[PDB]
RNA sequence: AUGGUGAA
RNA sequence: GUUCUUUGUAAAGUGCCUUCGAAGAGUCGAGUUGUUUGGGAAUGCAGCUCUAAGUGGGUGGUUCCAUCUAAAGCUAA
RNA sequence: GUUUGACCUCAAAUCAGGUAGGAGUACCCGCUGAACUUAAGCAUAUCAAUAAGCGGAGGAAAAGAAACCAACCGGGAUUGCCUUAGUAACGGCGAGUGAAGCGGCAAAAGCUCAAAUUUGAAAUCUGGUACCUUCGGUGCCCGAGUUGUAAUUUGGAGAGGG
């Protein structure tokens, strides 16, 4: 074994760059292992943190200058690193990679529910919740939930993504007081390998079971709810969870939050109308009142719980 | 004439085609650039895989709500010296679900499970 | 341009402005090494006039020699033992003490890429130029050989070994004379 | 601190076409309520919108009741606004910038918008850019334990809803969005009952790229932003949609 | 074996391994090569133009 | 102990006559390599399928302004005081004072490359200028002439 | 004499 | 000999007419201490002191005239 | 701004690419330098601008395109041979030392810088990298370089235009 202090000045990048990339291999020490850090060493990635460094003296004396002509000439020449090449080595089974994805999506559900901040990139942030909706969109499609769980901290799911049971706690919509004792850099960097590691299972759900990866978006439904059923999607049962509510159209109203709850419904096949969508065929109606008032008998009026009772 | 010459050579090069106009180099990077992470790519530490809730929620049985005393008990202790992470409350109604202050905190302690362990 | 200003300014050596240069850059390479090189040279026109250009391939070493054989081929001598990868083209004085004296010896690199391309500097490169000063082919050494054109310069102008070897050994034909 | 004589007479300057602004401004809009057309420069309401090449679509404004969302942006160089600005952006309480309300724009509100236009960003949201604002910022000036009320910190309840308003309908937090997307009798109440919206800037930081975006995007302002300083200025609305991807 | 696939994954690249190159003698890896030899100035390849060594003979 | 003509450098331009100077400079930089290089590749795809003034900016080679000033085509001369070899700029003063060209000595060599897609320049120049900057530079000529010229006008005496 | 090798 | 390509208001040459037209300094030289020669007009060189000029300067011939252009470099037989 | 950013300088590395040493040595180029011996003893003349030693090159080296020789109805880079000639000249005129121009011939070849602005565009080069027809070419990136790298000029002039 090696010393903490040893593998820095061994790797001579950032110690920042040296967390950075501890992240993306999953070395932890049991002390460090001697033999991992010289395999370290030589690997791609590393190339970049030297130039992503050498990168930033030459762009500010760049602008130190003043020529931004040439300091704004730098960018567009100016590479992205990869983390395919972090993923192989890590995810050699796509069945080991859906083992792993409990905790990518653990992360990644959170990170749709933030405010930017001048900690947090909002593209990061437009990212995540884009790419929720991404993998809301093929749940939802071909119908693959399991079981639920609304709890005090979020709401768990489960699914079985080819047989494993993923679980991923869809937090509460509300604004969220961010602690000042949490980092924002260790956790995006998670996010930063996490959301590469999303792009390729999307991709790897569509493009062999099902669709084309990403399919487009479209933008006027996403401009009244903008969740799961805008991002329309296009190609090119054994469970009765998936035969729930089949073709048994459902009103819900403006007491849930009809996106924690939009889903379950297509996650089983009956048709969701809001109210909020403005701003007869149902026949239900989710409400959370103590004064209903229209009460017809068409709609069936159950509160929400006994929903997560049918699929529990 | 240096630069009408210098013109003169840069015409003479995409006369032989050696150079690609700056306009094309663009529809060069639309076409790529856009096609990232859109690839096949498939065709030892299990990592200890977080313990799978069934029935503790917003709406419990009762019982599981804390004794009073063990409230301020929960409080008056500090963190990771503690069993839950959380007193569970009782909430008949959907709608009455509050903010869950902590969710930002539970995965900042998770992500050191994922590398310092 | 300015090399004609230089040129002139050069010229009055003893007076105000250039007095006041020597004295501070007599002390300080004193503080320097023997030899040691100088990112520029201080007297760039008479470097030009020397066969200079600002390119990457020329290096302009600063030397000191003792005062009191020549002191200039011996200063070419000193940075051709130091810098042996370099071929030495021309020396200049810059400037001098009671007890030491200064030149700016400008030296080319052979194996450099840039000098073994231009036709105008890649003579230098050939085998035959190793070692210059070694031999007296410098402008200093051309100088103490006596090698100039007159009656001046008779009995030492093709080689004074050559002539000796020459007045001093019997020539003999087949058919004798 | 020192200041050098180059300042004080460009923050002159620039005040004092503000003051000569807004006195235009004042003085047209006083002879179109008051309807003494003899000499004016025009005789409607103007809301021009700039989108994407880069489209002006000036439009005219008719007394329908429309819903805007306002943000406040610090401009322009070297202006201290005058009395008459200090009050509207007051009223509306942008003393910060990167801070954000709707309101709505009626035929009493457009002559005052006129006023305001150099200092702040106006346009109309989306219901999703309404949503998404507000469960994702939300202040709320309430009581804490017993004294400290104004701690304004988080939409974290739907009942504290049930608090404060509460016999207005008023029972949760999605039903909030339904008072301003929809204009409603009790919207004033629920915009006064979420004060700011504490936007992120943009740029929010210095360094080697943070130098460099800073000067990209400034000049992305002066394109989607001009300062008319007319009479009948339009009043000019850029998408809102977008620039909230850009401060969320 | 090894040699050839050594010379396979340094196709045609500069600065090859020196247990590859030529071995010639140390003369002739100093010494400058053909191309830099007939490198010539470019106001003697204009006077080569202009003015070349004619061909004549001198009779009739 | 400094002969006058050492020593004519240091008593520099100051504050805000150079800030303005820059402000004036600053306009006319010359076009960098990969500016000039980008604009015929646009020339080279125009003008092959399918007229120009010509173009004011600094001059700034040593051997370019001694042969400006006393062309004489020099309007302002910015001459860097920190030079290796001081020998080789002590002349230009002098020399701008006899022709008559307006000159400033500014502070930092460094400080002339900025303006100019180089390391160090050692003396900065500009000859013509656009029209509306005219009024301008011819102020600064004013300002340069009463800031540095006349309160040193005693610079080429005093040791 | 030049240059070298040895040496209570 | 056999071809494949030659381009750009490109690269020169020649005669006339018109307007300009910069060529090497601690070097030349001077005194002296040594070395070099068979060198008589210290030849050549080095050391040390001082150190120039531009209708200039170096070298020779009986008062002028002739002759080259140093103090930078390359080059086969 | 009590931050930060330009440069210049000094560093660094088991980084990338190179290169110098040593052997041989007849010839060549430099540096250093005796004594036996000759005129009578020996300070010069004389052994000797030798031998040994030292440094450096090559197939040759060195020299070389005049700051030359001349005194003529002028020659015209250098090197070598024949001759000038054992002449001029020097030498306690003595041991003796010892050229050169011309002439005949061998072989012949000339040119490049620095010098006043490309200023309507550093027009130049290194290196890395990607390909190609690889003693190299091209695209792209990087560095050098305005304290000047290219083109144009070297007194035989030359340049600007017409």
């Amino acid at each position: 074994f090696i010393t903490r202090s040893q593998a820095v000045r061994k790797l001579q990048v950032s110690l920042a760059d040296f967390r950075r990339l501890c992240i993306f291999k999953g070395i932890y020490p049991r002390f460090y292992y001697a033999k991992d850090i010289q395999y370290l060493m030589h690997e791609p990635v590393l190339a970049k943190f030297r130039e992503h460094k050498t990168f930033a003296r030459k762009l500010t004396r760049a602008l130190g200058r003043g020529e931004v002509s040439s300091a704004k000439r730098l960018e567009e020449n100016r590479d992205s690193y990869t983390l395919d090449h972090i993923i192989k080595e890590r995810y050699p089974s796509f069945p080991d990679a859906i083992r792993d994805i409990d905790d990518a999506l653990n992360m990644l559900f959170l990170f749709s529910n933030l405010p930017s901040t001048n900690q947090v990139s909002s593209k990061i942030i437009n990212d995540a919740q884009k790419i929720c909706n991404q993998w809301l969109a093929y749940v939802a499609k071909e119908r693959l939930v399991r079981k639920v769980f609304v709890s005090i901290k979020g709401v768990y799911y489960q699914a079985n993504i080819k047989g494993e049971e993923v679980r991923w706690l869809v937090p509460f919509k509300f604004p969220e007081n961010i602690p000042s004792d949490v980092d924002f850099r260790i956790m995006l960097t998670f996010l930063e390998f996490y959301s590469t590691l999303l792009h390729f299972v999307l991709y790897k759900l569509y493009t062999d079971s099902g669709l084309i990866y990403p399919p487009k978006l479209d933008l006027k439904k996403d401009k009244i709810i903008s969740g799961l059923s805008s991002y329309i999607l296009e190609s090119r049962y054994d469970s009765p969870v998936a035969s729930l509510f089949s073709a048994f159209v459902f009103y819900v109203s403006r007491e849930v939050p009809i996106d924690i709850l939009e889903f379950l419904i297509l996650s089983c096949g009956g048709n969701v109308i809001s109210e909020a969508a403005m701003d007869s065929k149902v026949t239900h109606q989710i409400v959370d009142r103590p004064v209903l008032k229209n009460k017809v008998a068409g709609r069936t009026y159950i509160q929400p719980q006994w929903i997560f009772d049918c699929i529990n | 004439k240096n630069e009408a010459k210098r013109v003169m050579k840069i015409v003479r090069a995409i006369r032989e085609g050696r150079i690609i106009p700056p306009k094309k180099l663009k529809e060069m990077k639309e076409k790529e650039k856009i096609e990232n992470y859109q690839y096949d790519l498939w065709g030892l530490r299990a990592p200890k895989l977080p313990p799978p809730t069934n029935e503790e929620s917003y709406n419990p049985p009762e019982e599981y709500l804390l004794s009073p005393e063990e409230k301020e008990a929960w409080e008056n202790t500090e963190y990771s010296e503690r069993e839950r992470n959380f007193i569970p409350q009782k909430y008949s109604a959907l709608r009455k679900v509050p903010g869950y202050g902590e969710s930002i905190r539970e995965r900042f302690e998770r992500s050191l499970d994922l590398y310092l362990a | 341009g300015a090399y004609k200003y230089l040129e002139e300014l050069q010229r009055k050596k003893q007076s105000d402005v250039l007095r006041f240069l020597q004295r501070v850059r007599v002390w300080e390479y004193r503080q320097k090494n023997v030899i040691h090189r100088a990112a520029r040279p201080t007297r760039p026109d008479k470097a030009r006039r020397l066969g200079y250009k600002a390119k990457q391939g020329f290096v302009i070493y600063r030397v000191r020699v003792r005062r009191g054989r020549s002191l200039r081929a011996t200063a070419e001598e000193r940075v051709g033992r130091r810098a042996a990868n370099l071929r030495v083209l021309n020396s200049y004085w810059v400037n001098q003490d009671s007890t030491y004296k200064y030149f700016e010896v400008i030296l080319v690199d052979p194996q450099h890429k840039a000098i073994r391309r231009d036709a105008r500097y890649n003579w230098i490169c050939d085998p035959v130029h190793k070692h210059r000063e070694a031999r007296g082919l410098t402008a200093t050494g051309k100088k103490s050989r006596g090698i100039n054109k007159g009656h001046k310069f008779n009995n030492t102008k093709a080689g004074r070994r050559k002539t000796w070897k020459r007045q001093n050994t019997l020539s003999l034909w087949r058919y004798r004379k | 601190k020192f200041v050098r004589a180059e300042s004080i007479v460009a923050k002159t300057l620039a005040t004092s076409r503000e003051k000569e602004r807004i006195k235009r401004v004042s003085i047209l809009e006083d002879k179109k309520a008051k309807n003494e057309t003899q000499h004016i420069a025009s005789g409607k309401d103007f809301i021009l919108k700039i989108t994407e090449g880069l489209i002006r679509e000036k439009t005219t404004y008719d007394g329908k009741p429309a819903l805007l969302f306002i943000v406040r942006v610090r401009g322009p160089l070297a202006v201290n606004i005058p009395n008459k600005a200090f009050k509207i952006l007051s009223l509306l309480r942008l003393v910060e910038t990167n801070t954000g309300v709707f309101v709505k724009l009626t035929k009493n509100v457009y002559p005052l918008l006129k006023v305001i236009a150099p200092y702040v960003v106006i346009g109309k949201p989306s219901l999703s850019s309404i949503r998404s604002l507000i469960q994702k910022r939300g202040r709320i000036i309430y009581k804490g334990e017993n004294e400290a009320e104004p701690h304004e910190i988080v939409l974290n309840d739907n009942n504290i809803v049930e608090e404060q308003l509460g016999d207005h309908g008023i029972i949760c937090v999605e039903d909030i969005i339904h008072e301003i997307a929809t204009m409603g009798e009790s919207f004033s109440v629920c915009n006064f009952f979420l004060q700011p919206f504490k936007l992120n800037r943009e740029v929010s930081g210095f360094g080697s790229l943070n130098r460099l975006r800073k000067i990209k995007q400034r000049e992305a302002e002066s394109r989607t932003r001009q300062f008319s300083n007319a009479a009948t200025a339009p009043v000019i609305e850029v998408d809102i949609d977008s620039l909230l991807a850009k401060l969320n | 074996q090894q040699r050839e696939a050594v010379r396979q994954l340094y196709k045609g690249k500069k600065y090859q391994p020196k247990d590859l190159r030529a071995k010639k003698t140390r003369a002739l890896r100093r010494a400058l090569t053909k191309f830099e030899a007939s490198q010539v100035t470019e106001k003697q390849r204009k006077k080569q133009i202009a003015f070349p060594q004619r061909k004549y003979a001198i009779k009739a | 102990k400094v002969p006058p003509t050492i020593a004519q450098f240091q008593y520099t331009l100051d504050r805000n006559t150079a800030a303005e100077t820059f402000k004036l400079f600053n306009k006319y930089r010359p076009e960098t390599a990969a500016e000039k290089k980008e604009r015929l590749t646009k020339e080279a795809a125009a003008v092959a399928e399918g007229a120009s003034p010509k173009p004011y900016a600094v001059k700034y080679g040593l051997n370019h302004v001694v042969a400006l000033i006393e062309n004489k085509k020099a309007k302002l001369v910015l001459i860097a005081n920190d030079v290796d070899p001081i020998e080789l700029v002590v002349f230009l003063p002098a020399l701008c004072k006899k022709m008559g060209v307006p000159y400033a000595i500014v502070k930092g060599k460094a400080r002339l490359g900025t303006l100019v897609n180089q390391k160090t320049s050692a003396v900065a120049a500009l000859t013509e200028v656009r029209a509306e900057d005219e009024a301008a530079l011819a102020k600064l000529v004013s300002t340069i002439d009463a800031n540095f010229a006349d309160k040193y006008d005693e610079v080429k005496k005093h040791w």
